[PDB]
RNA sequence: GGCCAUAACUGAAAAGGGGCAACAGAGAACCUGGGUUAUAUUCCAAAAAGAAAUUGCAUGUGG
RNA sequence: UUGCCACUCAGAACUGCUUACGGCGGGGAAUCCAACUGUAUAAUUAAAACAUAGGUUUGU
């Protein structure tokens, strides 16, 4: 699993056509993005209100 | 000064007797002595092989020789050849 | 005369010995002697002795074991 | 409360091959193999056998698909000689050559 | 006396290490980004391959190119020999400069050279490869 | 009876040499066109040891003069003969210690190792280590050499065999005495399955000529016929001068 | 009649016929979590309980 | 310059057994034989036999 370290990159392959899933997660200290990919699931970990705005859409 | 009269062959003890023991003594002194190597100029040659000597110093393999490095008939035969050579082109 | 014709060559200055460095002498032209001894393998024992030949330098073969030696100042 | 484990593949010989022990997240104690790590890259075992530099010693797996580059420096013979016994090479093919083409050719 | 400008070396001991390289611009000593001697060279990193004689045609031209870098390479990473091939260490030993956005025009003028002068017979020798 | 350990041994079976960890056989270079009319130059790379053999193998390689490859040559090493010495095998060779230049060619007097009886078997006389051969004599009118064998006995062989210079390595080996049974045990599991020798006099009278009696006695005279059939001919095989001289 | 493409059937050098023999040698792309009366590094289905590696063929973004 | 992370030995007195898990060589003097470790009559023989290193011989 890799760990998208942008928000452009990630918006990037995070928007793609595999898309299995992307599962909203909530846990201590930070928010986290893990989008299922077919092979593998990058994850965008954030600390910052851009968690709720990009919840929404993506 | 341990071990004052039978020394190297000390791993024995008692057994083999003294001869046995003296003739083999003056063989495994020599294998494991370091000899000089007419390259790198430095004692380096060790008996990595029985006839084999390498030179870690010198990164060189010579052969020969069992339990010395140069058999001390081939230090006769090495000047039979030039001997035999610069003699016998000149 | 090996170590008379070397005895005042360290009488005088910059004493250099070493094969690396006894090019580094060449290149930087500041090198007036250079002595091989015959005790080394003939590949920078055939190198350095290309240098002398490329510049013109003089060569001495004559046998802390000293292989190579050259000289700045002479004596 | 100490628990002993399993050889958990079917080979249950201690072999230099298998060399196996690791905790686990649900504290099931349980042993996996190693890998054999090869020792890497070296040079020819006639030219004084050392390993090669900028190389890495990666398994017929790893090195089957990982970069070339990982494998081998940009010289010539890279990846097979060290910069010593390139070095050496480089003289020897040029000092052989000069002292040739005057040698092989002192005759008008 | 040993490395005059214009005279050809081996590039030994880098990623160029058997080439063969003409020095353009030897130095001594400097301050802090060269404490070795700093010869300055122009070289092949593309021989051109050997002419065919057939096929006399444009991949004459793509396979007799010559291919140059240009580095300040330390004198002890040379070996000086013989030859020279007189390429101007006064006329093109200084329109060759180093410095940044020179190197991109620069090299391609000691490499414009090497195109004629190969194309031409001058030395039929700088121009082989230094089998190793 | 039975059949006796020395003929219950052409069977080869256990009694067989081991060679596992051998080299392949030690030879010349194969006398092919280029050690006739000319040499060829070669380089010694590797110094092995053979399991079983006092004398050093070393790997010299030549290259092939037809194909392009670097056939790779075994040779038994002349005591001397180091790792990079561009030994030279053929006709025009020089004659440093290691090289393999005729017999016939060779100066006379000289000191010839790894010697070959018939122009071109590779090389087979003179080979143990240390052991070699003096060049005695050269008959051009019959073109053969009369060289000395490490035995005494001199022969004369073709003045077109090859022959190396110098000794054979691993010379003295016999000299350093075993001092007990495990050092015999290990030099035998090199070489073939014959230690340890049980005399043949403490065998049973059904395994062995001598064996038998309530004492351990050879009943009749251990020198024995050259003629005597297999499983009898057991002791001193004609035996033509016999005991401590 | 050539842009381009599969295919046929030839036949380019190339010495050393094949073939077995290792469930301890070599080699070998997977790891945890858990829901069987008895199997699990084998089973779990879509918030695959997950997460990987990997071989084959493919379409296509990078030159 | 005296702060914090070490159980090994040494000695002192103190007291009390001259009574204390387990595990753990009897020793010396000789003579004989074999030099030695070794092997070996599975199911009565472990030896002084075999082996052995060493010595010599023979053949080639
Ligand atoms: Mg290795
Ligand atoms: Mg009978
Ligand atoms: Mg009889």
């Amino acid at each position: 699993p890799r760990e998208i370290k942008t928000l452009k990159e990630f918006l990037a392959i995070c928007s793609r056509k595999d898309a299995r899933c992307v599962k909203v997660k909530h846990n201590p200290s930070a928010t986290k993005f893990k989008v299922r990919c077919s092979r593998y699931l990058y994850t965008l970990v954030v600390n910052d209100k851009k968690k709720a705005d990009k919840i929404e859409r993506s | 000064k341990r071990t004052v009269k039978m020394g190297v062959m000390g791993r024995y003890g008692t057994r083999y007797g003294a001869n046995p023991r003296k003739r083999a003594k003056k063989l495994e002194v020599s294998q494991h002595a370091k000899h000089f190597c007419s390259f790198c100029g430095k004692f380096a040659f060790r008996r990595k092989a029985v006839g084999i000597w390498r030179c870690d110093g010198c990164s060189k393999t010579v052969a020969g020789g069992a339990y010395t490095l140069s058999t001390p008939n081939n230090s006769t035969v090495r000047s039979t050849v030039r001997r035999l050579r610069e003699l016998a082109k000149i | 005369t090996i170590n008379a014709k070397l005895q005042l060559v360290m009488k005088s200055g910059k004493y250099v010995l070493g094969t690396q460095q006894a090019l580094t002498t060449l290149r930087q032209g500041r090198s007036k002697l250079i002595v091989i001894s015959n005790n080394c393998p003939p590949i920078r024992r055939a190198e350095v002795e290309y240098y002398c030949t490329l510049s013109k330098t003089p060569i001495h073969h004559y046998s802390f074991r000293t292989c190579v030696l050259s000289v700045t100042n002479v004596g | 409360s100490c628990p002993r484990v399993q050889y958990r593949r079917r080979m249950h010989y201690a072999t230099r091959g298998n060399r196996m022990m690791v905790r686990t997240p649900g504290n099931k104690l349980v042993m996996q193999k190693r890998a054999k790590r090869s020792q890497g890259i070296h040079t020819p075992w006639v030219l004084g056998h050392k390993r090669l530099g900028g190389t890495k010693a990666l398994r017929h797996i790893d090195a089957r698909l990982a970069s070339r580059h990982e494998k081998s420096v940009s010289r010539a013979y890279g990846g097979v000689l060290s910069h010593d016994q390139v070095r050496d090479r480089v003289v020897r093919a040029f000092l052989v050559e000069e002292q040739r083409i005057v040698k092989q050719a002192l005759k008008e | 006396k040993f490395l005059k400008p214009g005279k050809v070396v081996i590039v030994t001991a880098g990623r160029y290490a058997g080439h063969k390289a003409v020095i353009v611009q030897n130095s001594d000593i400097a301050t802090k980004e060269r404490p070795y001697g700093r010869a300055l060279l122009a070289g092949i990193k593309k021989y051109p391959k050997k002419v065919v004689r057939g096929m006399s045609k444009q991949t004459i031209a793509r396979r007799s190119q010559v291919g140059v870098f240009l580095r300040v390479v330390n004198h002890k990473h040379f070996l000086p020999t013989r030859y020279n091939v007189d390429m101007s260490k006064e006329l093109r030993g200084k329109i060759n400069v180093s410095d940044a956005s020179k190197r991109s025009r620069s090299k391609r003028l000691v490499r414009h050279v090497f195109q004629a002068r190969y194309n031409a017979g001058s030395s039929m020798w700088f121009f082989q490869r230094l089998r190793f | 009876g039975k059949t006796v350990l020395s003929c219950r041994k052409g069977n080869g079976s256990v009694y067989q040499v081991h060679g596992h960890k051998r080299l392949g056989p030690a030879k010349l270079r194969i006398l092919d066109y280029a050690e006739r009319h000319g040499y060829m130059r070669g380089v010694v790379k590797s110094i092995e040891h053979e399991a079983g053999r006092g004398a050093a193998l070393a790997r010299v390689e030549f290259r092939h003069p037809y194909k392009f490859r670097r056939v790779k040559e075994l040779m038994v090493a002349p005591e001397g003969m180091f790792t990079g010495q561009s030994v030279f095998c053929g006709q025009k060779a020089p004659l440093a210690i290691g090289n393999v230049l005729p017999l016939g060619q060779i100066t006379e007097g000289c000191i010839v190792c790894n010697v070959e009886a018939k122009p071109g078997d590779r090389g087979t006389l003179a080979r143990a280590s240390g052991d070699y051969c003096i060049i005695i004599s050269h008959n051009h009118e019959t073109g053969r050499t009369r060289l000395k064998l490490p035995s005494g006995q001199k022969k004369s062989v073709p003045s077109t065999s090859r022959a190396m210079i110098g000794i054979i390595s691993g010379g003295g080996r016999i000299e350093k005495p075993v001092l007990k049974a495990g050092n015999s045990f290990y030099r035998f599991r090199g070489k073939r399955n014959c230690w340890p020798k049980v005399r043949g006099v403490a065998r049973n009278p059904v395994e062995h000529p001598h064996g038998g009696g309530n004492h351990q006695h050879i009943g009749h005279p251990s020198t024995v016929s050259r003629h005597s059939p297999p499983g009898q001919k057991v002791g001193l095989i004609a035996a033509r001068r016999t005991g401590r001289i």
